[PDB]
């Protein structure tokens, strides 16, 4: 599910796949968009996370 | 939304990044925003390559100075098209179709792309219908076709411009169908005295002119023969109108897809020029072309590079002619005008099938008379003429005056020289080199066959020198 | 289960969180290489 959402959203991808800034920036951003959401799974949210 | 962002500038060639799934298709026009004070505009970008990870590389069409990196670049979603219809007649457009004379006209009409494919090859047709000029040399040694496709070769100062609005004069004046003049990377001042000279002898209101000219970046010099061929194949394929189509100069449009391809990053081919130089030049010159019962009289000047002739640009463009009439530098030097090698240019149409057995023969006696005295010219630079027999001394002055009457005053020369100029029937040139060809003016000075019209001419000229004929 | 206007939420929140000053990185021959100035 979350690859097809990334799928639907290529922009989002696009602006998570830099590593240009700080990681935890990104996995703050991923948290609040995607992965901080009350269905998702905890070790899938981990996995992506990382 | 879908719009992509400038990545990389290099010089008119600049590479766009698109969201996947919204990557422009190739030959797609794009928009980007210049917003720098004096420069400020709005380019457009024809897409030429796909990159990969949803990468585009483009050719800009106006200059791309002040370009930032990262501004949005919008999809037209097509190609560049420009107005048709019998509107653009009389009215001078560039080569994104806008208006020059009039900023705005056009707007509301019928846009063709640029881009399509050359007819199917079974609406071909030969076309071996003679064409008439009025020029002793063009008509005898080099006819050219109506309907076909006429080339005139020459380096950089041989007279292919003057010869383009000669034959303007000649055939586009009197003319029942559409003209379209393309400059193409030539004079600016060159195509507004062009207009002027439209404007004044009334015939800008049959002809539609389309320029992108020296100060242009390579993509518009480029695509602007594109734009004019476009306007050209609307009056071809949807009015059913015999069209004229002048383009000066297509050598320009090679230069500029050699630029382009360099700042492509595409590797080399001989000379620096581009790997797709030939089948750049075909796809051009195929759309260039009559089909059955649609009729497209092309005349080209094509530019050679420093005198040479077997540079690959002007080599590839030879085998797209009906005719190629070759402006030599040596001829110029001597003072012939038009400076035309009558030795090195063709035509298609001159056999025995389709100009009479008469024009062959005269034609043919004309150029082995030339070819011996090229020949003898090894001798003639050291010893001079006293040492041949009298067979070839003979010879040597038969082609010496016959050189000399293939040499006619112009139409348009006489802006240069202020002598008017004349028009020969094609029959008295035939009567004329064939009483040349058998000595029967051997006893005329030189100099009476210079820059002459007929027989006529050449009896006035000579009885001024002090020579009756 | 994805609002899809939760996601602007959060990446314009981010974007918005981000002189100009280049570094010569090499230099040869009348030419030089300089990374950043990002806005040139
Ligand atoms: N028929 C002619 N009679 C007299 N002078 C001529 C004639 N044709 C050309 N010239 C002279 O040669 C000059 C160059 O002519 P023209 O501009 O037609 O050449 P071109 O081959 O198109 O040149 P370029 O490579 O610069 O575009 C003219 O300005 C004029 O000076
Ligand atoms: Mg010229």
């Amino acid at each position: 599910r979350f690859g097809r959402v990334l799928d639907a959203e290529p922009r989002l991808s696009a602006l998570l796949s830099d590593y240009t800034t700080p990681a935890e920036g990104r996995v703050a951003l991923l948290d609040k968009a995607l992965t901080g959401r009350p269905g998702v799974n905890q070790t899938a949210a981990a996995l992506l996370s990382q | 939304k879908t719009a992509g962002r400038v990545v990389r500038i290099t010089g008119p060639v600049v590479d766009v990044e698109f969201p996947r799934g919204s990557v422009p298709e190739l030959f797609n026009a794009l928009h980007a925003e210049i917003t720098f004070g004096a420069l400020a505009k709005t380019l457009t970008l024809e897409v030429a390559q796909h990159l990969g990870d949803s990468l585009v590389r483009c050719i800009s069409m106006q200059p791309t100075d002040g370009l930032v990196r990262g501004v949005e670049v919008t999809d037209t979603g097509a190609s560049i098209s420009v107005p048709v219809g019998d509107g653009v007649k009389g009215h001078v457009f560039n080569a994104l179709g806008d208006c020059l004379d009039d900023p705005g006209y056009g707007k509301d009409f019928e846009h063709w792309s640029i881009h399509r494919k050359p007819p199917a090859f079974s609406d071909l047709e030969p076309r071996t219908e003679m064409l008439e000029t009025g020029l002793k040399v063009v008509d005898l040694l080099t006819p050219y076709v109506r309907g076909g496709k006429i080339a005139l070769f020459g380096g950089a100062g041989v007279g292919k411009t003057v010869l383009i609005q000669e034959m303007i004069n000649r055939i586009a004046r009197n003319f029942g169908g559409t003209s379209v003049f393309a400059g193409v990377g030539e004079r600016t001042r060159e195509g507004n005295d062009l207009w002027v000279e439209l404007a004044d002898a009334n015939v800008l209101k049959d002809t539609a002119l389309v320029f992108g000219q020296m100060d242009e970046p390579p993509g518009t010099r480029m695509r602007v023969a594109l734009s004019a061929l476009t306007m050209a194949e609307f009056f071809r394929d949807e009015q059913g109108q015999d069209v004229l189509l002048f383009i000066d100069n297509i050598f320009r449009f090679t230069q500029a897809g050699s630029e382009v391809s360099t700042l492509l990053g595409r590797m080399p081919s001989a000379v620096g020029y581009q790997p797709t130089l030939a089948d750049e030049m075909g796809e051009l010159q195929e759309r260039i072309t009559s089909t059955r019962g649609r009729s497209i009289t092309s005349m080209q000047a094509v530019y050679v590079p420093a005198d040479d002739y077997t540079d690959p640009a002007p080599a590839t463009t030879f085998a797209h002619l009906d005719a190629t009439t070759e402006l030599s530098r040596a001829v110029f030097s001597k003072g012939i005008f038009p400076a035309v090698d009558p030795l090195a240019s063709s035509s298609t149409i001159l056999d025995p099938a389709i100009v009479g057995d008469e024009h062959y023969r005269v034609a043919q006696e004309v150029i082995r008379i030339l070819q011996r005295y090229k020949d003898l010219q090894d001798i003639i630079a050291i010893l001079g003429i006293d040492e041949l027999s009298e067979e070839d001394k003979q010879l040597v002055n038969r082609a010496r005056r016959i050189e000399r009457f293939l040499s006619q005053n112009m139409m348009a020369a006489e802006q240069f020289t202020g002598q008017p100029g004349s028009t020969v029937p094609l029959k008295e040139t035939i009567e004329a080199f064939d009483k040349l060809t058998k000595g029967e003016f051997d006893h005329l000075p030189e100099q009476a066959f210079f820059l002459i019209g007929g027989l006529d001419d050449l009896a006035k000229k000579a009885e001024s020198l002090g020579a009756k004929l | 289960t994805i609002s899809a206007a939760d996601i602007e939420g959060a990446i314009e929140d981010y974007v918005s969180s981000f002189e100009e000053i280049g570094t010569v990185i090499d230099a040869g021959d009348g030419i030089a290489h300089v990374e950043g100035l990002p806005s040139v």
